[PDB]
């Protein structure tokens, strides 16, 4: 029974792996808003073989995916729970969590997103040929950034988006339950003590997530059928592993 | 989940 001071324990306890983990510092995504590509440097990722665009955004979620395992693992009560359960839950939730962090380098004023290097719009990845993708997922960016998440609720929102007790295939799903209920409490304490409660309705509905990531991988089968040579060759193990079927 | 595993260890 997670008493008052557990549960301000676990807020701090969550903040921190996240601060830990974040990838980029958020000041630097935002001082960085100003710096645009040009149309000639729009141009020239539209005239990006489909290989090279989708080699290169694997190689960039993968590393996104690698901070997201080691939140996981720092993450309070998470290597507790038996290592299939582990599994489960960052096979399904790591792209969720990485969709969510997302936002914070997305500018809802020009709806771009800061890409190796400088600020986009979706018609970066077109040579992609998953545009209606790319749209749901800036979509998704700009219903999240109307939110305007401080760091600490991005932590907290991120562990519930990852300690989901209704994953198919987890062994020991009680210890989840718990687990997600004492990450409730530890999010509705920290959003009733800033006045931020109003939120909890606001958050992304049910599907939306699972939608976007069943896309992701419908899209890379896609992609796969039409180059398979390249993701054999070159693609991170770990994002085949993930998202290959 | 070979990779996913020994990433999970230490
Ligand atoms: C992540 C979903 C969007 N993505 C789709 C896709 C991925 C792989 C194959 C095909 C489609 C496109 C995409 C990928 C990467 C990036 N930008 C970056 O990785 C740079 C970046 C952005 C945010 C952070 S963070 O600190 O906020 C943590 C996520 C860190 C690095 C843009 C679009
Ligand atoms: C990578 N490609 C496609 C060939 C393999 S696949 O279609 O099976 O994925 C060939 C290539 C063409 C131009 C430059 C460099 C490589």
């Amino acid at each position: 029974y997670a008493s008052l001071t557990e549960i301000e324990h676990l807020v701090q306890s969550v903040c921190k792996s996240y601060r830990e983990t974040c990838q980029l510092r958020l000041e630097d995504l935002l001082r960085q808003r100003s710096n645009i590509f040009s149309r000639e440097e729009v141009t020239g990722y539209q005239r990006k073989s489909m290989w090279e665009m989708w080699e290169r955004c694997a190689h960039h979620l993968t590393e996104a995916i690698q901070y997201v395992v080691e939140f996981a693992k720092r993450l309070s009560g998470f290597m507790e729970l038996c290592q299939n359960d582990q599994i489960v839950l960052l096979k399904a939730g790591a792209m969720e969590v990485v969709l969510v962090r997302m936002c914070r380098a997305y500018n809802a004023d020009n709806r771009t997103v800061f890409f190796e290097g400088k600020y986009g719009g979706m018609e970066l990845f077109r040579a992609l040929g998953c545009s209606e993708l790319i749209s749901s997922i800036f979509d998704f960016s700009h219903s999240l950034s109307a939110l305007h998440f401080s760091e600490d609720e991005i932590a907290l929102y991120t562990a519930l988006v990852l300690i989901n007790a209704h994953r198919p295939g987890l062994q020991e799903k009680r210890k989840v339950e718990q687990l997600q209920y004492n990450l409730e409490l530890a999010f509705h304490h920290h959003l009733c003590k800033t006045h931020r409660q109003s939120i909890l309705a606001k958050l992304p509905p049910k599907g939306k997530l699972r939608s976007l990531c069943s896309q992701h991988v419908e899209r890379l089968q896609i992609f796969q059928h039409l180059h398979p040579i390249v993701v054999q060759a070159a693609f991170p193990p770990l994002y085949k592993e993930l998202f290959s079927t | 989940h070979k990779i996913l595993h020994r990433l999970l260890q230490d």
